[PDB]
Protein backbone atom coordinates (compact mmCIF):
# COMPACT_ATOMS: atom_id res chain seq x y z
CA UNK A 1 0.00 0.00 0.00
CA UNK A 2 1.18 3.59 0.57
CA UNK A 3 -1.26 6.61 1.26
CA UNK A 4 -0.10 9.10 -1.24
CA UNK A 5 0.19 6.64 -4.38
CA UNK A 6 -3.18 5.42 -3.49
CA UNK A 7 -4.64 8.71 -2.57
CA UNK A 8 -3.65 9.58 -6.54
CA UNK A 9 -4.64 6.83 -7.68
CA UNK A 10 -8.12 7.53 -6.44
CA UNK A 11 -7.34 11.37 -8.00
CA UNK A 12 -7.05 9.58 -11.09
CA UNK A 13 -9.82 7.08 -11.52
CA UNK A 14 -12.24 9.82 -10.75
CA UNK A 15 -11.08 12.31 -13.14
CA UNK A 16 -11.28 9.20 -15.59
CA UNK A 17 -15.10 8.34 -14.70
CA UNK A 18 -16.18 11.97 -15.46
CA UNK A 19 -14.41 12.05 -18.63
CA UNK A 20 -16.26 9.38 -19.43
CA UNK A 21 -19.63 10.54 -18.01
CA UNK A 22 -18.95 13.30 -20.75
CA UNK A 23 -18.35 10.85 -23.57
CA UNK A 24 -21.84 9.55 -23.33
CA UNK A 25 -23.00 13.15 -23.29
CA UNK A 26 -21.33 13.82 -26.73
CA UNK A 27 -21.96 10.07 -27.93
CA UNK A 28 -25.80 10.42 -27.16
CA UNK A 29 -26.41 13.98 -29.20
CA UNK A 30 -24.55 12.49 -32.41
CA UNK A 31 -26.84 9.53 -32.05
CA UNK A 32 -29.61 12.22 -32.42
CA UNK A 33 -27.98 13.55 -35.16
CA UNK A 34 -27.57 10.44 -37.05
CA UNK A 35 -30.84 9.32 -36.55
CA UNK A 36 -32.36 11.89 -38.51
CA UNK A 37 -29.88 11.69 -40.92
CA UNK A 38 -31.39 8.31 -41.29
CA UNK A 39 -34.70 9.23 -41.29
CA UNK A 40 -33.69 11.37 -44.10
CA UNK A 41 -32.48 8.87 -46.34
CA UNK A 42 -34.96 6.14 -45.57
CA UNK A 43 -37.38 7.27 -48.59
CA UNK A 44 -35.30 7.48 -51.01
CA UNK A 45 -33.71 3.80 -50.91
CA UNK A 46 -37.75 2.31 -50.20
CA UNK A 47 -38.92 3.83 -53.42
CA UNK A 48 -35.69 2.97 -55.27
CA UNK A 49 -35.82 -0.67 -54.21
CA UNK A 50 -39.38 -0.77 -54.90
CA UNK A 51 -39.07 1.02 -58.19
CA UNK A 52 -36.59 -2.56 -58.99
CA UNK A 53 -38.76 -4.67 -57.35
CA UNK A 54 -41.28 -3.91 -59.84
CA UNK A 55 -39.04 -4.00 -62.23
CA UNK A 56 -37.97 -8.00 -61.42
CA UNK A 57 -41.32 -9.24 -62.27
CA UNK A 58 -42.57 -6.60 -65.82
CA UNK A 59 -43.27 -7.79 -69.12
CA UNK A 60 -41.31 -6.34 -72.62
CA UNK A 61 -38.40 -7.25 -70.73
CA UNK A 62 -34.75 -7.33 -71.87
CA UNK A 63 -31.11 -8.85 -70.30
CA UNK A 64 -28.81 -6.88 -68.35
CA UNK A 65 -25.88 -8.17 -66.39
CA UNK A 66 -27.24 -6.95 -63.09
CA UNK A 67 -30.38 -8.55 -63.48
CA UNK A 68 -29.49 -12.36 -64.45
CA UNK A 69 -28.38 -15.02 -61.90
CA UNK A 70 -25.07 -15.93 -63.03
CA UNK A 71 -22.80 -18.26 -61.02
CA UNK A 72 -20.54 -17.16 -58.53
CA UNK A 73 -16.87 -17.49 -59.17
CA UNK A 74 -15.72 -14.86 -56.47
CA UNK A 75 -17.66 -12.80 -54.20
CA UNK A 76 -16.90 -9.18 -53.50
CA UNK A 77 -18.06 -7.62 -49.77
CA UNK A 78 -18.85 -4.05 -48.75
CA UNK A 79 -17.71 -3.59 -45.51
CA UNK A 80 -18.52 -0.81 -43.27
CA UNK A 81 -16.19 0.34 -40.24
CA UNK A 82 -15.40 2.74 -37.71
CA UNK A 83 -12.36 4.56 -37.82
CA UNK A 84 -12.07 5.02 -33.79
CA UNK A 85 -12.13 2.90 -30.61
CA UNK A 86 -14.20 2.87 -27.67
CA UNK A 87 -17.58 1.55 -29.52
CA UNK A 88 -17.45 -2.03 -27.58
CA UNK A 89 -17.67 -4.80 -30.18
CA UNK A 90 -19.39 -3.77 -33.16
CA UNK A 91 -16.37 -3.89 -35.68
CA UNK A 92 -15.19 -6.74 -33.94
CA UNK A 93 -18.91 -9.31 -34.45
CA UNK A 94 -19.24 -7.76 -38.16
CA UNK A 95 -16.19 -8.59 -38.46
CA UNK A 96 -16.33 -12.43 -37.35
CA UNK A 97 -19.75 -12.29 -39.08
CA UNK A 98 -17.92 -11.51 -42.22
CA UNK A 99 -15.04 -13.84 -41.79
CA UNK A 100 -17.57 -16.63 -41.52
CA UNK A 101 -19.17 -16.40 -44.62
CA UNK A 102 -16.13 -16.22 -46.58
CA UNK A 103 -14.98 -19.03 -44.86
CA UNK A 104 -18.17 -20.55 -45.91
CA UNK A 105 -17.11 -19.78 -49.61
CA UNK A 106 -13.62 -20.37 -49.45
CA UNK A 107 -14.56 -24.13 -48.24
CA UNK A 108 -16.52 -23.93 -52.10
CA UNK A 109 -13.28 -22.43 -53.75
CA UNK A 110 -15.15 -19.50 -54.02
CA UNK A 111 -12.77 -16.15 -53.61
CA UNK A 112 -13.82 -12.76 -51.48
CA UNK A 113 -12.68 -9.39 -52.77
CA UNK A 114 -13.17 -6.54 -50.01
CA UNK A 115 -13.50 -3.07 -49.89
CA UNK A 116 -13.25 -1.22 -47.07
CA UNK A 117 -15.47 2.22 -45.47
CA UNK A 118 -13.20 2.54 -42.32
CA UNK A 119 -10.04 2.47 -40.97
CA UNK A 120 -10.62 -0.73 -38.14
CA UNK A 121 -11.60 -2.89 -41.44
CA UNK A 122 -8.25 -1.74 -43.20
CA UNK A 123 -6.49 -3.02 -40.36
CA UNK A 124 -8.55 -5.87 -39.28
CA UNK A 125 -8.59 -7.41 -42.89
CA UNK A 126 -4.84 -6.75 -43.81
CA UNK A 127 -3.38 -7.89 -41.17
CA UNK A 128 -5.63 -10.97 -40.93
CA UNK A 129 -5.00 -11.33 -44.83
CA UNK A 130 -8.02 -10.84 -47.08
CA UNK A 131 -7.84 -9.43 -50.48
CA UNK A 132 -8.65 -5.25 -49.56
CA UNK A 133 -9.18 -4.19 -53.34
CA UNK A 134 -10.51 -0.89 -52.42
CA UNK A 135 -10.49 1.23 -49.29
CA UNK A 136 -11.61 4.43 -47.71
CA UNK A 137 -11.32 5.93 -43.84
CA UNK A 138 -11.99 9.19 -41.72
CA UNK A 139 -15.55 10.19 -43.33
CA UNK A 140 -15.94 12.16 -40.78
CA UNK A 141 -19.24 13.74 -38.54
CA UNK A 142 -21.05 13.99 -41.19
CA UNK A 143 -20.72 11.22 -44.27
CA UNK A 144 -21.54 11.56 -47.91
CA UNK A 145 -22.27 9.97 -50.61
CA UNK A 146 -19.21 11.50 -52.80
CA UNK A 147 -16.69 10.22 -51.27
CA UNK A 148 -17.67 6.62 -50.36
CA UNK A 149 -18.33 6.54 -54.44
CA UNK A 150 -14.66 5.60 -55.29
CA UNK A 151 -14.85 2.53 -53.53
CA UNK A 152 -18.15 1.38 -55.20
CA UNK A 153 -16.93 2.31 -58.42
CA UNK A 154 -14.25 0.23 -58.56
CA UNK A 155 -16.31 -2.89 -56.94
CA UNK A 156 -18.97 -1.50 -59.82
CA UNK A 157 -15.88 -1.81 -62.34
CA UNK A 158 -15.28 -5.22 -61.12
CA UNK A 159 -18.68 -6.70 -61.47
CA UNK A 160 -18.82 -5.14 -64.91
CA UNK A 161 -15.87 -6.34 -66.68
CA UNK A 162 -16.90 -9.91 -65.45
CA UNK A 163 -14.93 -10.67 -62.95
CA UNK A 164 -16.78 -10.00 -59.83
CA UNK A 165 -20.01 -12.45 -59.63
CA UNK A 166 -21.97 -11.68 -56.85
CA UNK A 167 -21.66 -8.63 -54.26
CA UNK A 168 -23.20 -8.68 -51.06
CA UNK A 169 -23.01 -5.39 -48.24
CA UNK A 170 -22.52 -6.02 -44.57
CA UNK A 171 -23.91 -3.60 -42.24
CA UNK A 172 -25.43 -3.50 -38.52
CA UNK A 173 -29.09 -2.81 -38.37
CA UNK A 174 -30.68 0.39 -36.00
CA UNK A 175 -32.74 -1.84 -35.00
CA UNK A 176 -33.41 0.32 -31.98
CA UNK A 177 -32.14 3.20 -29.79
CA UNK A 178 -30.45 0.10 -27.28
CA UNK A 179 -30.17 -3.00 -29.78
CA UNK A 180 -28.44 -3.47 -33.15
CA UNK A 181 -27.02 -6.80 -35.17
CA UNK A 182 -24.78 -7.02 -38.01
CA UNK A 183 -26.07 -8.29 -41.00
CA UNK A 184 -24.79 -9.61 -44.51
CA UNK A 185 -26.88 -8.51 -47.60
CA UNK A 186 -27.17 -9.41 -51.43
CA UNK A 187 -26.62 -6.51 -53.41
CA UNK A 188 -25.62 -6.45 -57.14
CA UNK A 189 -27.51 -8.95 -58.70
CA UNK A 190 -31.15 -8.35 -58.17
CA UNK A 191 -32.94 -10.50 -55.15
CA UNK A 192 -36.06 -12.46 -55.42
CA UNK A 193 -39.68 -10.48 -54.98
CA UNK A 194 -43.13 -11.45 -54.92
CA UNK A 195 -45.16 -10.40 -58.00
CA UNK A 196 -46.26 -11.14 -61.79
CA UNK A 197 -46.39 -7.70 -64.56
CA UNK A 198 -48.36 -5.03 -64.21
CA UNK A 199 -49.40 -4.64 -67.76
CA UNK A 200 -50.05 -1.01 -68.05
CA UNK A 201 -50.37 2.34 -66.03
CA UNK A 202 -49.69 5.44 -67.80
CA UNK A 203 -46.82 5.59 -70.67
CA UNK A 204 -44.07 3.56 -71.80
CA UNK A 205 -41.01 6.32 -71.62
CA UNK A 206 -38.93 3.05 -72.04
CA UNK A 207 -38.14 3.51 -75.70
CA UNK A 208 -37.91 7.68 -75.75
CA UNK A 209 -34.48 7.13 -74.65
CA UNK A 210 -32.64 3.90 -75.09
CA UNK A 211 -33.74 1.46 -72.88
CA UNK A 212 -30.22 -0.54 -71.78
CA UNK A 213 -28.32 2.99 -71.38
CA UNK A 214 -31.40 4.49 -68.73
CA UNK A 215 -31.55 0.81 -66.94
CA UNK A 216 -27.93 0.95 -66.58
CA UNK A 217 -27.78 4.16 -65.20
CA UNK A 218 -30.73 3.95 -62.68
CA UNK A 219 -29.21 0.61 -61.27
CA UNK A 220 -26.28 2.84 -60.74
CA UNK A 221 -28.45 4.88 -58.71
CA UNK A 222 -29.91 2.05 -56.95
CA UNK A 223 -26.10 0.64 -55.76
CA UNK A 224 -25.39 3.72 -54.78
CA UNK A 225 -28.45 4.12 -52.52
CA UNK A 226 -28.66 1.15 -50.90
CA UNK A 227 -24.82 1.60 -49.46
CA UNK A 228 -25.20 5.31 -48.52
CA UNK A 229 -28.39 4.02 -46.31
CA UNK A 230 -25.50 1.09 -44.85
CA UNK A 231 -23.20 3.97 -44.10
CA UNK A 232 -25.56 6.42 -42.59
CA UNK A 233 -27.41 3.43 -40.54
CA UNK A 234 -23.90 1.93 -39.15
CA UNK A 235 -23.02 5.26 -38.10
CA UNK A 236 -25.98 5.12 -35.80
CA UNK A 237 -25.23 1.56 -34.74
CA UNK A 238 -21.73 3.50 -33.84
CA UNK A 239 -23.03 6.21 -31.28
CA UNK A 240 -25.53 3.93 -29.67
CA UNK A 241 -22.49 1.75 -28.62
CA UNK A 242 -20.23 3.81 -27.63
CA UNK A 243 -23.04 5.24 -25.19
CA UNK A 244 -23.34 1.72 -23.77
CA UNK A 245 -19.72 1.43 -23.55
CA UNK A 246 -18.95 4.46 -21.94
CA UNK A 247 -21.77 4.33 -19.35
CA UNK A 248 -20.13 0.59 -18.72
CA UNK A 249 -16.82 2.23 -17.77
CA UNK A 250 -18.63 5.02 -15.66
CA UNK A 251 -19.89 2.22 -13.43
CA UNK A 252 -16.98 0.53 -13.39
CA UNK A 253 -14.45 3.78 -12.14
CA UNK A 254 -17.17 4.07 -9.67
CA UNK A 255 -16.53 0.28 -8.33
CA UNK A 256 -12.75 0.88 -8.58
CA UNK A 257 -13.28 4.14 -6.41
CA UNK A 258 -15.70 2.67 -3.81
CA UNK A 259 -12.84 -0.20 -3.23
CA UNK A 260 -9.34 1.85 -3.44
CA UNK A 261 -10.98 4.01 -0.67
CA UNK A 262 -11.22 0.62 1.56
CA UNK A 263 -7.94 0.43 1.09
CA UNK A 264 -7.06 3.91 1.89
CA UNK A 265 -8.82 3.90 4.65
CA UNK A 266 -7.21 0.85 6.18
CA UNK A 267 -3.90 1.81 5.72
CA UNK A 268 -4.17 5.41 7.67
CA UNK A 269 -6.24 3.92 10.25
CA UNK A 270 -2.98 1.34 10.37
CA UNK A 271 -0.12 3.83 9.43
CA UNK A 272 -1.47 6.17 12.63
CA UNK A 273 -1.47 3.22 14.53
CA UNK A 274 2.11 2.00 13.47
CA UNK A 275 3.83 5.33 14.23
CA UNK A 276 1.53 5.82 17.68
CA UNK A 277 2.83 2.53 19.29
CA UNK A 278 6.54 3.50 18.08
CA UNK A 279 6.18 6.88 20.19
CA UNK A 280 4.39 5.28 23.34
CA UNK A 281 6.81 2.50 23.26
CA UNK A 282 9.76 4.66 23.12
CA UNK A 283 9.03 6.99 25.98
CA UNK A 284 10.11 3.97 27.81
CA UNK B 1 -57.59 3.93 -57.32
CA UNK B 2 -53.83 4.47 -56.96
CA UNK B 3 -50.89 5.01 -55.18
CA UNK B 4 -48.24 7.17 -56.02
CA UNK B 5 -44.94 8.06 -53.89
CA UNK B 6 -42.03 10.62 -54.48
CA UNK B 7 -38.60 11.23 -53.21
CA UNK B 8 -36.13 14.24 -53.43
CA UNK B 9 -33.36 11.72 -52.84
CA UNK B 10 -32.83 13.74 -49.59
CA UNK B 11 -36.38 14.33 -48.36
CA UNK B 12 -40.10 12.25 -48.90
CA UNK B 13 -42.13 14.39 -51.00
CA UNK B 14 -45.20 12.44 -51.23
CA UNK B 15 -46.85 8.76 -50.09
CA UNK B 16 -50.49 7.91 -50.83
CA UNK B 17 -53.61 7.21 -52.50
CA UNK B 18 -54.56 9.09 -55.74
CA UNK B 19 -56.54 9.21 -58.95
CA UNK B 20 -54.77 10.83 -61.57
CA UNK B 21 -52.02 12.84 -62.16
CA UNK B 22 -50.11 15.22 -65.11
CA UNK B 23 -46.36 14.96 -65.54
CA UNK B 24 -43.07 16.16 -67.21
CA UNK B 25 -41.32 13.39 -69.11
CA UNK B 26 -37.99 12.76 -71.35
CA UNK B 27 -39.04 15.38 -73.78
CA UNK B 28 -41.78 17.50 -72.36
CA UNK B 29 -44.74 17.76 -70.40
CA UNK B 30 -47.37 15.05 -70.90
CA UNK B 31 -50.97 13.96 -70.01
CA UNK B 32 -50.30 11.35 -67.83
CA UNK B 33 -53.86 8.56 -66.81
CA UNK B 34 -54.05 5.38 -64.89
CA UNK B 35 -54.42 1.94 -66.61
CA UNK B 36 -51.72 2.89 -69.66
CA UNK B 37 -48.63 1.72 -70.25
CA UNK B 38 -46.22 -0.41 -69.09
CA UNK B 39 -42.55 0.91 -69.35
CA UNK B 40 -40.36 4.00 -67.54
CA UNK B 41 -37.53 6.43 -67.65
CA UNK B 42 -36.55 9.89 -67.13
CA UNK B 43 -37.27 13.58 -66.92
CA UNK B 44 -36.57 17.02 -67.96
CA UNK B 45 -37.15 19.62 -65.34
CA UNK B 46 -41.21 19.81 -64.50
CA UNK B 47 -44.05 19.00 -61.64
CA UNK B 48 -46.42 17.30 -61.19
CA UNK B 49 -50.59 17.16 -60.04
CA UNK B 50 -51.64 14.80 -57.70
CA UNK B 51 -55.73 14.45 -57.80
CA UNK B 52 -56.72 12.27 -54.98
CA UNK B 53 -60.27 11.24 -53.39
CA UNK B 54 -63.27 13.34 -53.90
CA UNK B 55 -60.85 15.20 -56.28
CA UNK B 56 -58.78 17.55 -54.52
CA UNK B 57 -54.94 18.26 -55.98
CA UNK B 58 -52.01 19.00 -55.05
CA UNK B 59 -48.83 20.67 -57.10
CA UNK B 60 -44.89 19.77 -56.61
CA UNK B 61 -41.65 20.77 -57.77
CA UNK B 62 -39.69 18.36 -60.02
CA UNK B 63 -36.13 19.42 -61.09
CA UNK B 64 -34.99 16.31 -62.65
CA UNK B 65 -35.50 11.98 -61.80
CA UNK B 66 -37.18 9.04 -62.89
CA UNK B 67 -40.61 7.96 -63.29
CA UNK B 68 -42.13 4.46 -63.07
CA UNK B 69 -45.86 4.94 -64.51
CA UNK B 70 -46.09 0.54 -65.67
CA UNK B 71 -47.15 -0.12 -62.01
CA UNK B 72 -50.20 0.25 -60.21
CA UNK B 73 -47.95 1.96 -57.15
CA UNK B 74 -46.06 3.83 -58.72
CA UNK B 75 -43.04 6.30 -57.80
CA UNK B 76 -41.02 9.02 -59.18
CA UNK B 77 -37.45 9.55 -57.83
CA UNK B 78 -36.02 13.01 -58.07
CA UNK B 79 -32.45 13.96 -57.87
CA UNK B 80 -33.79 17.19 -56.06
CA UNK B 81 -37.93 18.01 -55.51
CA UNK B 82 -39.69 20.97 -53.80
CA UNK B 83 -43.27 20.39 -51.82
CA UNK B 84 -45.98 23.35 -53.39
CA UNK B 85 -46.07 25.65 -50.28
CA UNK B 86 -42.33 25.19 -49.37
CA UNK B 87 -41.58 26.69 -52.56
CA UNK B 88 -43.01 30.16 -53.47
CA UNK B 89 -43.45 32.74 -56.51
CA UNK B 90 -40.79 34.88 -55.04
CA UNK B 91 -38.42 32.03 -55.22
CA UNK B 92 -39.08 31.25 -58.90
CA UNK B 93 -39.04 34.69 -59.23
CA UNK B 94 -35.69 34.82 -57.73
CA UNK B 95 -34.81 31.83 -60.26
CA UNK B 96 -36.47 33.87 -63.40
CA UNK B 97 -33.78 36.44 -62.61
CA UNK B 98 -30.78 34.18 -62.04
CA UNK B 99 -31.96 32.43 -65.38
CA UNK B 100 -32.53 35.72 -66.83
CA UNK B 101 -28.83 36.78 -65.55
CA UNK B 102 -26.90 33.20 -66.68
CA UNK B 103 -28.29 33.51 -70.14
CA UNK B 104 -26.40 36.95 -70.99
CA UNK B 105 -23.39 35.44 -68.30
CA UNK B 106 -22.85 32.17 -70.44
CA UNK B 107 -21.47 32.23 -73.65
CA UNK B 108 -19.45 29.30 -74.95
CA UNK B 109 -21.03 26.05 -75.25
CA UNK B 110 -19.03 23.83 -72.16
CA UNK B 111 -20.78 26.46 -69.75
CA UNK B 112 -24.25 26.73 -71.68
CA UNK B 113 -24.34 22.70 -70.85
CA UNK B 114 -25.35 23.98 -66.94
CA UNK B 115 -26.67 27.32 -67.95
CA UNK B 116 -29.71 25.55 -69.76
CA UNK B 117 -30.31 23.29 -66.66
CA UNK B 118 -30.58 26.56 -64.77
CA UNK B 119 -33.12 28.11 -66.87
CA UNK B 120 -34.97 24.98 -66.89
CA UNK B 121 -35.04 24.61 -63.50
CA UNK B 122 -36.61 27.84 -63.31
CA UNK B 123 -38.83 27.15 -65.78
CA UNK B 124 -40.27 24.16 -64.45
CA UNK B 125 -40.41 26.10 -60.99
CA UNK B 126 -42.31 29.20 -62.93
CA UNK B 127 -44.70 26.72 -64.08
CA UNK B 128 -45.07 24.97 -61.02
CA UNK B 129 -45.77 28.12 -58.88
CA UNK B 130 -48.76 29.15 -61.31
CA UNK B 131 -50.27 25.15 -61.04
CA UNK B 132 -50.46 25.61 -57.64
CA UNK B 133 -52.90 28.57 -57.31
CA UNK B 134 -55.71 25.94 -58.46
Amino acid sequence: AGAKDIRSKIASVQNTQKITKAMEMVAASKMRKSQDRMAASRPYAETMRKVIGHLAHGNLEYKHPYLEDRDVKRVGYLVVSTDRGLAGGLNINLFKKLLAEMKTWTDKGVQADLAMIGSKGVSFFNSVGGNVVAQVTGMGDNPSLSELIGPVKVMLQAYDEGRLDKLYIVSNKFINTMSQVPTISQLLPLPASDDDDLKHKSWDYLYEPDPKALLDTLLRRYVESQVYQGVVENLASEQAARMVAMKAATDNGGSLIKELQLVYNKARQASITQELTEIVSGAA
Amino acid sequence: TYHLDVVSAEQQMFSGLVEKIQVTGSEGELGIYPGHAPLLTAIKPGMIRIVKQHGHEEFIYLSGGILEVQPGNVTVLADTAIRGQDLDEARAMEAKRKAEEHISSSHGDVDYAQASAELAKAIAQLRVIELTKK
